[PDB]
This record gives structure tokens, C-alpha cells and sequence, in this order.
RNA sequence: GAAAGAAUUAAAUUAAUAUAAUGGUAUAACUGUGCGAUAAUUGUAACACAAACGAGUGAAACAAGUACGUAAGUAUGGCA
RNA sequence: AUUGAAAAAAAUAAUAUAUAUUAUAUAUAUUAAUUAUAAAUUGAAAUAUGUUUAAUUGAAUAUAUUUUAGUAAUAGAUAAAAAUAUGUACAGUAAAAUUGUAAGGAAAACAAUAAUAACUUUCUC
């Protein structure tokens, strides 16, 4: 809510093929137009994003998938195995 | 002015007189800077910091069991010493400086469950040298250095003047930041990871390198700055790139519990120890 | 002869008016060289890296676990040690 | 009037600046602003608690500790000593990592050197 | 759930507005609050995401730890300490901070803000000590009415005066205030707004009145001047306006005469003090006490002198300032004082 | 002469006058002080014309 | 037992003071910051210091107006 | 006030309106704004009106009407880099030397370098 809009500008030149795909991803906030009623209140828009309101910005070449958290140790209840919880400090009895 | 004579006058009660309270001019400022209702607000505690969590669960504990020593009493540090009252012009005197320093130097006190080595602060200290052609380069460096932390830097100016180095005095030349919290503790953990290790013949930090007291120190060439992720993204953005120290700053008492703690972090350490 | 950015008026920012830096930051996946994944905030926009180079692939973190590709590539007929013992005498120095 | 080079920098200057990329204040209704203290103050004291917690547990151990060492000195002189020792370049092993959020493909190696 | 319940707890803890509790306690954020009264500007409102659920937690956390506390304060004796637990419990009750933060604590309802309540009094106290106190102190320091008339004040009861009956517009005094002889032609109004833990019952107050700013040409200084007196007053902490109805005609040791500066005598500090009784042990009901209104003088007037025979202490103080104005004379023809003297305009 | 002498007339048109010292290529000096024929503070302005160092009108609105 | 605050003690006037040198200055006279840009204003100035005269210096107070300050108050150019 | 969502009210302060008094008070209503300001044949966005695709909404594209982009530093009552040298209000403390740290070296920058007894609040055994 807080947070500065970002920068497009700086990061995306203008003109190219990569600012393109990012425009394509974004949607524009509603802007301002004469002789209509918006009841949120008029848009208070600068470098295209609504002030009054949180902004959502949408974005080898593989998808970074992380492993699970929970395992097949823990799964079974393995007590002898070391992968058994892997969140916490395990001592040996 | 009737006078120059300041002269501040005594008062007949106790209570402690917030005279910033009593004005009505800044309505906004008399909140605190973590209340909401300031403009000054930032939401401080947004997530779980994992390098702080690791030491609060792992290594708190273990720097503890090692810092034991047994029935060690205060290491009292070099302080001003008094005159021996033998000649009575002891007796307005000023104190003698410390014995070896100037400076007083403070104690060493025993390591218990309070006092125990931690991480204090980061600094990014980053002085362009060739910004005393170019005031440009000094602003490049401070987005360099916002980039790779998060943080708000501020502008370094030349505080001295001389010739054979071609620098005047007040000319903006690079900048800093003080890490502080989780910005910082991800900056370290950065560091540990991402930075250090594409750096080819990097043996370590070295054990020679601190402050006498709980403050280590290095620094990054330009070449290894091109590592950290916000600015190897887009090398094209990047054409200059600028060398910078960094400054870390424990509670330790001594240096060698600060290089320990900092071992605790997955930092390497290559040196002969002092 | 300095080359600089010459300043115009300042903004006055009022006492109590004066807002904290809160920088637009997207959480960012690091896949390190091994599958750890690790969330951080960052400022350019990229939800997903992987690392080629990092602590979990260097030795001096762990110490108990392209010319020279073209080289190998137009060199592979051959295949180049028992090569290093035929060619390695160590009279001549 | 500017260079390219003026322009980047420029730009970069912005990147850091507040210059018109800063929102509204965030404004709350009172029962809003109740409700916000109210979660900060639990927080706050549940934070709290958990610095006890931990500084009470390391005062404990530090019992134990003084408690051992006291006791390896009256039974074992030449044991309290060993363990009485300087250990002013001990470092942690570079194999105590700190903790990731999602864990490695191989969770744990079983053999090493 | 030891906040919903208000079996012995007093009503004054929950809120009395039926709305805004609704919306402090719902399952979702699906209501818009009381506070914003215009419908466009609800529709505008936005309340910040996901604050529901944690708020919730936040409460039953917050409760569990006044029940907690409740444990402790039930088996607790000693009286203080029961109040000190009492107040532990419930401060951080999200209801009795919105009574208290968003109501007037000068003037409170007793249904909203109760200070027989601890809770609610210890707040107060706590707002006093920010603000209105430290000021209080200013006034007293700067204008020096400390050590010109009793050496020292620690400020316990919040004191706040007014002018009702003279001219008829509502005004609380703010300390060292300069108010015309027509404000201040007829009596005072005083609220001793006491915030420590004491007998209702039992402890009586006294409120004095001193000029120490009257011209003696005997002496070639000043002398005090006891403007107005009472004694043997009962307060209690929401019935505390001290007005011509509580206080009798034989609690006034010397009725209010008013404030007639001179003409060039200067600027006329008048610092009302506040008193507690001396409380006396073995004896049920409140201890009177008598003054000897022979040996009492108003035209010379030893405040320290009377404090020690009376074994005062002095909790409370507030100051306004009058000066000479064209209705001094009037006023004094009114209460038929003398014409008034005039001095000369140089301090030779 | 680095510092030259000028005459400050009042605006309120009694005639009063008052003379202050300023730096050859100073801006306008205008101060307001006591006019005793008035028996008010007025606006006191230069009577006599001068060249000024021509400083540049600092932007606020941020130019191209 | 811990955290935070209020701070206190010690030291310092070696820095800094538009400028010489001396005295003073952290209770800051030094430094930062808001407002301001007014008091680098108008008539009477006793009384002192100094003092051959001519001059010089500090200045209470009275009156008119102004600026800052919640107030107390402070400002009749600059620590001298 | 109309619109969204699913009898009223009880602070401070600000704003609007009214009146009380040789008292800058009170009453009722409501909680705005908060880092902006002219000038862009070229970038980006919205809405409206058309046309084509799978009465419909998405998607694509044309015109019109707007909105944004002039990208520029202080974000802190800033505190010994440089800059407004006289007023006032609020607040703070310098320097040297020492130990270090990428180029940095005697000499550029940044960090660190006296003591907590008692007191208040908070959590806790
Ligand atoms: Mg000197
Ligand atoms: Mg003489
Ligand atoms: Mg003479
Ligand atoms: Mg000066
Ligand atoms: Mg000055």
C-alpha cells in the first residue's frame, strides 16, 4: 500500500521487445475524464498508477520449482534417519 | 542581542518538561516514527528474517559454550589516571592521558547469556575517486549501492582538500549506507552465497583485518559487484560499476569473538590470527 | 572541466511531512547450484533466477563434499593420464 | 541541453528519488486504527516473550556450564584445564549452513572428505 | 473470555456505541465504519487487507492475558496492588482504548469513561502527564508562583477552572491566562480531577486562592493576598466540581473577593493551590478541621505558614494573571471595596 | 567604491526617508522599518534607479 | 534476569567562533533545524564606566510600531 | 444526497456555518489534503464510439476524448562536506590520536574506541 511505483522506465527501455511483454502482463489503472462521476473518489495518477491504492506489478530458461518441505522420511516416521525434519534441530538419543 | 552570556536558570520542581509537547507547530512530528498515524511510517517486521533466526536457534548457543571462561573477572581497559595528590599543584589538575593511547579504551567484560556476539550494523562505504572528475559517477555509485541493498544510501562528500590527488573539498564522491536489521542480515547472507564465492582466488577475509573491539572489515572490487543479482540482471544498465568497503559492526567485545560470529555466518577466514 | 549536474531549487520537504524510502520490491526465487531454493526481496523484476556459481558449488565452502570446450570439441577424434605419461619426460628443464 | 550519459543518470537519479512515484498517505478510520495498535501490541509483547524465553534458556545453560566446571575442577584437574582452554580461532565448519527456505535436491550427504 | 463477560466487571469497560462494536468484532471485512459518517466517503474507504484475523488473534491473545492477570488480582489483599493488577489486565482491552481515546476525559460520561474504574483513571492520568501537567509546571515555573508562594508543587490531581457565573460564556482557564475584571468579577469554578488511589469517603481537600502580587509600601515590596479559601471538601472521582451547590457556607474560610489590580501596580498573578487533608486512622467517617478565622488574615496571608499549622499537602495548582482595565472600578464599586489606588508609571 | 550609499524612500508618502549602505552590484534592497510620520511600519523602497548583478531566475518548474 | 527510556558521572572549549591577538564560550557565545528576514526600527534616555575639552563605552526605564515563541519572554545588528 | 458492501451521537485538532462576551469562546456538521505547479509532430494508459473473431464477455484493431511521461537528488527538526554571517524558537556536540578496511600509499573516504550505581516503564523466573 506504501510502496513506491516502480520504476518501468529505468528497468524496460522504451521501444523494445522486452518492455513490450511486460506492458502486455500489466494492466493501466483508470484514468480521470471529464463530465462523469467516479465514486472511489477523481484517479490521482503519476508514471500510471493510482496513488490512492496498492500496485500490482505482474511478471537455462526453466521454471525455478522449489522441493517439498515435508519428506519421504517424514512421511513414514523414520526415527534413525537425518532427512526426517528438516525445519527443526534434531538430537541424537 | 543586549549579550552573548548563556546562562541556563534553575528550577523549582521535578517534573521533566517535554517543551516540544507543549507548541502546537508540528502536529505530525510529535507521534512516533513507528505509530501510524506519523507519515513517517514504515512496516518495520514484515517477514521472518532467516539469518537472525539461525543465530537466535544455532549458533547463540554454541558462541556461549565457547566464550565460557571459567570465574573470568572484568579486563579493565587503559583509562585517564589520576595524579597522586605529592605536590599541591595535583589539585585542580587535569587527569593524566591513558598509559599507551589517548584515547580511553573501554573494558572487557566476561561473555554470559546477556552479552553474547552478535551483528550489530553493515556499512557500504563506497568513495569514487574519479568522481572528482565526474560528479555523475558519485550518483551512479549511490544507485549501485541502493540496488544492492534496499536501502536508502547517502551521498559521501570530500571532506578534505589536496594536491596531489586532484580532490577540493566539498565535492560529491560516492556514497554509503548503513545496513540495519533484516536489510542487512540479507545483504550478509548475499554475500555468503551469491558474491563471494564468484570471486576466483578469493582465500578469505582476513584475521589481521578489525577494529580492537567487535568490528570487522573488507571490501569488493568493481569486477565483483557485477555478481550481485540486481545488477548482473542487466549488464547493459551497468556499463560503470564501482569498488566498495564494507564495515561490519558486531557487539563483541573483542575481534576474535567478532571473526567467530562471523564464521557462525559462513564466512571464510584465511589469515595468521593476531 | 568538472563534469556535473547542475542542481535546481530543492523541494521543501516539511518537518513531520517527511516519508520514508519504501523502494518497489517482488520477491525473487534464487535456486542456488544445487535445488535449494531461497526467497528475497528484489528490486529488478525477475520472479525466478537460477545460480551457476554459488557457496553450495564452491570448495572452500565445502570443503568435505569457453576455450578449453572448444579445445575438447575439434580435439575429439583423438581423444588427447596415459597421454600426459607418454608425453611428460622430465629430464629436459 | 543534455548528453545520453546526463539523460542515464538522470534516470538513475529518479530510480532512487521520491520524485512523483510515492502513493497517498495511508489514512485509517479510528475502529481501524484500534485494531491496528491493538495487533502491534500484541506483537510487540509476544516478541517479548519469546527474548525471554530464549535469554532465560541461555541463562540456564550458562548455569549448567559454571555448575559442570566447578565440578571438573574439584574432581579432575587435568580435565578442567583441557577444557579451560583459549579458543580464540575457533570457527564454525563451513558445513553448518544457514537454514534456506526450500531444501537441496540431496537433503543429506553421507559420506564426505 | 473474560472481556465479553460483565458479570463483575463494570459496564464502562465495553463500548456503548452498538455499531462500532459490530464492526470492531466481525467475521469478515464485509461493514463499513461508524466514524466515517457520509456514505461517498465510506464507499471511498478502504481498510487495509487481511487486518481481520489478526486482530482476532491479537484479542484473544490480549484476553487470555487479562484473564490471566484476573487469576492473580482476585487473590491479591492489599489495595494498591489489586488496582495496579487491575489496570494490567484491562489497558490493553481494545474498547476501553477506543472509550478513552475518542471521548472527552474532561467532562466524562460516566457510562463511557468511569474514573472509579482503575483502568480508565490511570489512563487519564497518563494523558495528564503528557500534555496539560508539563504545561501546568511551565506556568508555574516561568511566572514563578512555586517558590514565591509554596516552594514546590508535585502535581497529582489535574486542577481546571472557570468563570461561569460572571459573564456567562463556557471557557476552561488555561494556566497563566490574562482575564478581564468582568471574567473574573464573580467566583470561580474548580474540577480536581484526582487520578491516585484514596478514600472517597474519608479524604477532604482544601483550595486556596493567593495574590502575591499586592503592593506593601511599608515594606517597599509585595505581600499575599488570600482571595479565596475553602476547606473540608469531598471529591469524588467522577463527582469532582467543586461548585456553590457541594461546597456549605461553613466550608468557605474566606469568600471569594475578586481579582482589582491597580493602575501601574503591574501584572497580578493568582495561584489557586489544591490541598489534601491530613487523614487521621481509627476513626470512621471524614475528619473535619477547624480554623481559627481570627488568626487567619486575608490582607496578609502566609500560605506556607497555614499549610504547616493545617499539616497540608499540597497536590493540585492552577494560575491566571489579571491586570488593571477600565471595569477594576466598577467591579470594586460593585462588591464596595475602596476607589483603588494608582500608581506612578515609572518603577523609580 | 565596492560599497555604495543609497536612499530608501517610504511608500507610505510622507516624504520620511532612510539611507543604507549595499554592495555596487547588489539585488533591490526593500525593508520595512518605522515610518514616524505615520507612526507605522511601512514598506521602504530604493528612490533612485541602479544596474544589478543579473542573477538567473532559479526554475521550480522543472524545464525540458 | 532481560529490553527500552530517562539520563547521570567522567572528559572536553586542544575543534568551532566572518577576520589579528587576548579574554570568554558545551549552561555553549560553537553547530544543526522551523519560522522569519523582523530589532541592521522610531521619539525621550536616567545612572554609571571612562574622561582635560572634543569625543568614546555599558545601559535600566518611559512611549510608537515590528518579528519569533504554547508561554515565560527575547531582539534597538554581529561572543567581546 | 444518488452509487458499493450487508433512529442517531458522546475526544483533540482542522475545515464550513452560526451565534455568545468590553473572554480568539461555544454549538452543529464533516474528517479533506499531505511533495504538487505552465510548455511535449515521437512513448505509455484509460474511457467512449465503431468493425471483426469464440444476445454474451474476452481478444484484436480504428477514430475521438482525456490521463500520464518534462523522468533531477533533501524524506531528517537533518547536527562539524560545502552553502544566507543580523532576529527568534527547538535541539545537539566537537577535535586529535589509535585499530582496521577495494584501488588507498605519511597524506583522499567509512567504521569503531570512558563508566551504569540508582530511577521509570515494559516482558519474565
Ligand atoms: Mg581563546
Ligand atoms: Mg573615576
Ligand atoms: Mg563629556
Ligand atoms: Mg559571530
Ligand atoms: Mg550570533
Amino acid at each position: 500500500r506504501l510502496m513506491w511505483t516502480f520504476p518501468a522506465y529505468f528497468y524496460f527501455k522504451k521501444g523494445t521487445v522486452a518492455e513490450h511483454k511486460f506492458l502486455s502482463l500489466q494492466k493501466g489503472p483508470i484514468s480521470k475524464k471529464n463530465g462523469i462521476w467516479f465514486p472511489r473518489g477523481i484517479p490521482d495518477i503519476k508514471h500510471g498508477r493510482e496513488r490512492s491504492t496498492k500496485q500490482e506489478v505482474k511478471l537455462v530458461n526453466r521454471p525455478v520449482i522449489p522441493n517439498d518441505r515435508i519428506t519421504e522420511a517424514d512421511r513414514s516416521n523414520d526415527m534413525k534417519s537425518l532427512e526426517r525434519q528438516l525445519s527443526r534441530t534434531l538430537y541424537l538419543l | 542581542p543586549k549579550s552573548a552570556c548563556s546562562l541556563v536558570k534553575p528550577v523549582h520542581h521535578l517534573v521533566k518538561i517535554d517543551k516540544s509537547k507543549l507548541s502546537p507547530r508540528f502536529p505530525e512530528l510529535k507521534y512516533d516514527k513507528s505509530d501510524i498515524r506519523s507519515p513517517g511510517f514504515k512496516p518495520k517486521d514484515t517477514h521472518a528474517d532467516r539469518l537472525n533466526d539461525h543465530y537466535l536457534n544455532t549458533l547463540q548457543s554454541d558462541l556461549l559454550l565457547i566464550n565460557y571462561s571459567h570465574n573470568a573477572a572484568v579486563v579493565k581497559g587503559l583509562k585517564q589516571r589520576a595524579w597522586s595528590g605529592d605536590s599541591p599543584y595535583h589539585l585542580n589538575r587535569p587527569p593524566k592521558n591513558p598509559r599507551g593511547s589517548k584515547a580511553q579504551l573501554p573494558d572487557i567484560h566476561p561473555i554470559k547469556w546477556s552479552n553474547i556476539p552478535g551483528l550489530e550494523s553493515v556499512v557500504i562505504n563506497c568513495f569514487v575517486r574519479e568522481a572528482r572528475e565526474n560528479q555523475l559517477l558519485a550518483i551512479t555509485a549511490a544507485l549501485q549501492l541502493q540496488q544492492i541493498t534496499g536501502c536508502k544510501p547517502h551521498p559521501i562528500f570530500s571532506k578534505n582538500d589536496v594536491p596531489t590527488w586532484k580532490l577540493r573539498k566539498g565535492h560529491q564522491m560516492g556514497a554509503k549506507v548503513e545496513l540495519k536489521g533484516k536489510e542487512m542480515s540479507q545483504f550478509l547472507s548475499t554475500l555468503t552465497e551469491i558474491v563471494l564465492p564468484r570471486i576466483r582466488e578469493y582465500k578469505g577475509i582476513s584475521n589481521q583485518s578489525g577494529n580492537r573491539f567487535g568490528g570487522i572489515s573488507f571490501g569488493l572490487t568493481a569486477e565483483d559487484i557485477k555478481f550481485f543479482p540486481e545488477i548482473d540482471a542487466n549488464q547493459d544498465s551497468w556499463p560503470k560499476t564501482f569498488g566498495m568497503h564494507i564495515n561490519i559492526n558486531t557487539s563483541a567485545q573483542l575481534d576474535y569473538q567478532a571473526r567467530t560470529l562471523l564464521s557462525g555466518f559462513q564466512f571464510p577466514f584465511f589469515g595468521e590470527e593476531k | 572541466t568538472r563534469i556535473t549536474l547542475p542542481r535546481r531549487p530543492a523541494k521543501k520537504i516539511q518537518l513531520g511531512k517527511s516519508r520514508p524510502a519504501i523502494y518497489h520490491q517482488f520477491n525473487v526465487k534464487m535456486e542456488l547450484s544445487d535445488g535449494s531454493v531461497v526467497i528475497r526481496r528484489s528490486q529488478y523484476p525477475k520472479g525466478e533466477i537460477r545460480l551457476i556459481q554459488d557457496q553450495r558449488n564452491n570448495p572452500l565452502w565445502n570443503p568435505s563434499r569457453g576455450s578449453l570446450d572448444r579445445f575438447n570439441k575439434r580435439y575429439s577424434s583423438l581423444f588427447s593420464t596415459v597421454e600426459l605419461s607418454e608425453e611428460n619426460k622430465k629430464k629436459t628443464q | 541541453s543534455l548528453s545520453p550519459l546526463a539523460q542515464r543518470v538522470v534516470t538513475q537519479l529518479s530510480v532512487m528519488s521520491a520524485s512523483r512515484k510515492q502513493p497517498k498517505l495511508l489514512k485509517l478510520a479510528r475502529e481501524d486504527l484500534i485494531k491496528h495498535q491493538t495487533i502491534e501490541k500484541c506483537w510487540s509483547i509476544y516478541q517479548q516473550q519469546q527474548r525471554e524465553r530464549r535469554n532465560l534458556q541461555l541463562e540456564l545453560q550458562y548455569k549448567s556450564i559454571e555448575r559442570s566446571m566447578n565440578l571438573l575442577q574439584e574432581l579432575s584437574p587435568r580435565l578442567f584445564e583441557a577444557a579451560n582452554a583459549s579458543e580464540k580461532g575457533k570457527r564454525f565448519p563451513m558445513e553448518m549452513k544457514v537454514p534456506t527456505d526450500f531444501p537441496p535436491n540431496t537433503l543429506w550427504h553421507y559420506n564426505f572428505r | 473470555h473474560i472481556w465479553s463477560d460483565f458479570t463483575t466487571r463494570p459496564s464502562s469497560l465495553s463500548i456503548q456505541s452498538s455499531k462500532v462494536k459490530n464492526y470492531l468484532f466481525q467475521k469478515k471485512a464485509s461493514l463499513d465504519p461508524p466514524s466515517i459518517s457520509r456514505r461517498s466517503n465510506r464507499i471511498k474507504y478502504s481498510p487495509p487487507e487481511h487486518i481481520d484475523e489478526i486482530f482476532r488473534m491479537s484479542y484473544d491473545f490480549l484476553e487470555q492475558r487479562s484473564s490471566k492477570f484476573y487469576e492473580l488480582a482476585n487473590k491479591t489483599k492489599n489495595p494498591l496492588k489489586k488496582d495496579a493488577l487491575l489496570i494490567k489486565a484491562e489497558i490493553n482491552n481494545p474498547e476501553v482504548q477506543y472509550n478513552f481515546q475518542f471521548n472527552n476525559k474532561l467532562n466524562n460520561v460516566k457510562d463511557i469513561i468511569d474514573y472509579d474504574v482503575p483502568v480508565y483513571r490511570h489512563l487519564g492520568k497518563q494523558h495528564w502527564e503528557s500534555y496539560g501537567q508539563m504545561l501546568l509546571m511551565q506556568r508555574l515555573e516561568t511566572l514563578a508562583a512555586i517558590p514565591d508562594t509554596l516552594p514546590t508543587l508535585v502535581p497529582r490531581a489535574e486542577v481546571n477552572i472557570k468563570f461561569p457565573f460572571s459573564t456567562g460564556v463556557n471557557k476552561w482557564i488555561e494556566p497563566g491566562e490574562f482575564l478581564s475584571s468582568n471574567v473574573t468579577s464573580m467566583r470561580p469554578i474548580f474540577k480536581i480531577q484526582e487520578y491516585e488511589l484514596v478514600n472517597v469517603e474519608k479524604q477532604l481537600y482544601t483550595v486556596l486562592i493567593v495574590n502575591p502580587d499586592v503592593p506593601d509600601l511599608s515594606n517597599d515590596s509585595f505581600k499575599t493576598a488570600l482571595c479565596y479559601g475553602l476547606v473540608n471538601i469531598n471529591l469524588t472521582y467522577n463527582d469532582n466540581l467543586i461548585d456553590p451547590r457541594k461546597f456549605h457556607s461553613s466550608n468557605i474560610i474566606a469568600d471569594y473577593l475578586p481579582p482589582v489590580p491597580e493602575k501601574n501596580a503591574g501584572k497580578q498573578r493568582f495561584v489557586v493551590w489544591v490541598f489534601r487533608q491530613p487523614l487521621i486512622e481509627d476513626k470512621q467517617g471524614p475528619n473535619m478541621l477547624e480554623i481559627d478565622r481570627k488568626e487567619l488574615s486575608r490582607d496578609d496571608f502566609d500560605i506556607r505558614q497555614f499549610t504547616k499549622k493545617y499539616n497540608l499537602t499540597a497536590i493540585g495548582a492552577h494560575i491566571w494573571r489579571s491586570e488593571w482595565d477600565a471595569k477594576v472600578a466598577a467591579v470594586r464599586e460593585k462588591y464596595g471595596l475602596p476607589p483603588g489606588r494608582v500608581f506612578s508609571r515609572v518603577r523609580r | 567604491s565596492k560599497n555604495s550609499v543609497i536612499k530608501l524612500l517610504s511608500t507610505a508618502a510622507s516624504g520620511y526617508s532612510r539611507y543604507i549602505s549595499i554592495k555596487k552590484g547588489a539585488p533591490l534592497v526593500t525593508q520595512v522599518r518605522y515610518d514616524p510620520v505615520v507612526k507605522r511600519h511601512v514598506l521602504f523602497k530604493e528612490a533612485k534607479k541602479r544596474k544589478v548583478a543579473e542573477r538567473k531566475p532559479l526554475d521550480f518548474l522543472r524545464t525540458a
